[PDB]
RNA sequence: AUAAACUAUGCCGACUAGGGAUCGGGUGGUGUUUUUUUAAUGACCCACUCGGCACCUUACGAGAAAUCAAAGUCUU
RNA sequence: AUAGGGACGGUCGGGGGCAUCAGUAUUCAAUUGUCAGA
């Protein structure tokens, strides 16, 4: 269960990306100029993909019984980057959201460079 | 502090300029700041230090987007509700020709907008066609059906088949 | 009680820190910090961060910098001086607030793409953003038209680009970047343009470092 | 070379028209701004003209009606 | 001929070729970092 390997963190530090399909909600926290990858827990949580993770009910199952183990191996104060959603595919944002970014905020970390990275492009392949 | 911006065409300025006091009021209930730049011709929304739930900014990002594409304000602010979803469907990059795009769009709305109304009644969504976009607002499933209908209509697939299929689906649900 | 977790060996163990710094006309300060994985013989500490790229909003000067906080400047770690990240110019841009900001539906929108040549042995691409300005007190309505015959449009492109290719052939990237961020060119373009058709909100939407020699 | 080859509307010869809408010239310009120790110029704008732009519109003419400044159009 | 033809200039043009690149996004890969779902 980790400890040291390509180590070791400090750590201020790091930056974690959100993202949430209008049928999920991600949660993971790597590090800088790229980096990887002490943190994750996403949708894989509760219920029966009905409500589901769409409604943040499991975004509450977020971070707490999840990402708050960043305080675990040194991670102290991260940095967000919401990407929900895919596109295109289709935008924009998912449930979670405030549950997303705010969640991890209501614990051992800190807001930083909250940049909606959600990726889209100059006219491409059509859906259906 | 999170921030989103959108550009609006000049023919919309006037309308936004008179209804902006309502927008900010509607946004003030979530402690979200908003600015209407008349020089750049853009609307911008952004979180503050008093935003309880920052996630609502995503809904606030949709609001001004809907406002930019001639969605009426009373209809547009419904996005702030938890259940409401939206989708702006760009229809400009399907046809290289100009007056063929007019034909296919025209077929999307149809005579007296009847077909469009029929679409709205079958997917249970608000739909508005404007320029090179089709702004939709409702349930996620209804939005997916609208997107399929619109995109297929732009690729010269007649919406009659989709309307009939949705009609049968509606009838089966009784 | 019975916890559901417990910290054993942090992953951010073998992590070294650094400081963001780029000369040019930006403050000496070490705005923000980066992060990297320790050396490992093959891996060379400060040497993987070569092609690194940072996006920074103007707070890279203490003065009127907080105001003009919409120019997204993109920098590349070009050299490292033990525990410090040195950076050169890589990219210049804007954001959605501004872009979507100046976009009304009764005016015209113009764009000029340009490939400049700097004496520094540097190649650029600069995008310009132009908007037509009213002149009759009539707030742009469905009744107000501020369009500009397509002939006048390109008339400006032709003029704008031509002005900038000469501007670059006579400057150092340090000077050019300094100038591009400054309302210097907004005024110049405004000068050549009022001749063709009075503009408003003029901007240098984006700048990309196409090919930068490393003499 | 078929066509879900179309304003279901001919035109060699043209009006009931306008209003507006766009792209020419010619004016005023007054508005900006270049030039650049001051401008002029150049641009931007402004109006105003005339070019013609296409459109749109019916105090008119229609036809057998919806529509039409045409299919208006010479006891129908 | 305020026909028609054509001069010439001034244009103005998403006119056209014809390449040219610029781009995106796409996807290929490729190490990616992880790492059960997806």
């Amino acid at each position: 269960s980790n400890v040291v390997q390509a180590r070791d963190n400090s750590q201020v530090f790091g930056v974690a990306r959100i993202y949430a399909s209008f049928n999920d909600t991600f949660v993971h926290v790597t590090d800088l100029s790229g980096k990887e990858t002490i943190a994750r827990v996403t949708g894989g949580m509760k219920v029966k993909a009905d409500r589901d993770e769409s409604s943040p009910y499991a975004a509450m199952l977020a971070a707490q019984d999840v990402a708050a183990k960043c305080k675990e191996v040194g991670i102290t104060a991260v940095h967000v980057k919401i990407r929900a959603t895919g596109g295109t595919r289709t935008k924009t944002p998912g449930p979670g959201g405030q549950a997303a970014l705010r969640a991890l905020a209501r614990s051992g970390l800190r807001i930083g460079r909250i940049e909606d990275v959600t990726p889209v492009p100059s006219d491409s392949t059509r859906k259906k | 502090e999170s921030s989103f911006m959108t550009l609006f065409p000049k023919y919309r300025e006037r309308y936004l300029k008179d209804c902006w006091p309502l927008v900010t009021k509607a946004l003030e209930k979530h402690g979200i700041a908003a600015t209407l730049d008349i020089v750049e011709g853009s609307m911008t929304v952004k979180t503050t230090r008093k935003t309880y739930d920052p996630a609502a900014i995503l809904k606030a990002r949709d609001l001004i987007k809907l406002l930019a594409r001639s969605v009426p304000a009373p209809q547009a602010l419904k996005i702030l509700e938890d259940g409401m979803a939206c989708d702006i469907i760009k229809i400009r990059s399907m046809v290289r020709n100009k007056e063929r795009f007019v034909k296919r769009r025209q077929r999307l709305l149809g005579q007296n907008g009847t077909t469009l109304k029929a679409l709205e009644l079958l997917t249970q969504t608000y739909i508005l066609v404007h320029g090179n976009t089709v702004s939709v607002m409702g349930g996620y499933k209804g939005l997916k059906e609208v997107r399929r209908v619109v995109e297929d209509t732009m690729n010269n697939i007649h919406p009659i088949y989709l309307i009939k299929e949705l009609m049968i689906k509606r009838e089966l649900a009784k | 009680k019975k916890g559901a977790k417990k910290r054993t060996i942090d992953p951010l163990s073998r992590k070294e820190w650094y400081d963001f710094r780029a000369p040019i006309p930006f403050s000496s300060k070490s705005f923000g910090k980066t992060l990297v994985t320790k050396s490992s013989g093959n891996r060379i500490a400060s040497e993987e961060i070569k092609g690194r790229v940072v996006e920074s909003t103007l707070a890279d000067l203490k003065d009127n910098s907080n105001d003009k906080a919409w120019r997204k400047v993109k920098l590349v770690i070009d050299e490292v001086d033990g525990r410090n990240a040195k950076t050169s110019f890589y990219g210049l841009d804007i954001t959605r607030d501004r872009l979507c900001s100046m976009i009304r539906k009764w005016q015209t929108l113009i764009e000029a793409r340009v490939d400049c040549k700097t004496n520094d042995g540097y190649i650029i691409r600069v995008f310009t953003l132009a908007f037509t300005k009213k002149t009759s007190a009539g707030k742009q309505s469905s009744t107000s038209t501020c369009y500009a015959k397509s002939s006048q449009v390109r008339a400006i492109r032709r003029k704008i680009n031509t002005f900038i290719t000469n501007e670059a052939a006579k400057l150092g990237i340090a000077e050019f970047s300094k100038n591009l961020i400054g309302e210097d060119y907004t005024k110049k373009i405004e000068k050549e343009t009022k001749n063709i058709f009075p503009l408003q909100n003029i901007t240098i939407r984006k700048v990309k470092v196409l090919k930068r020699p490393k003499l």
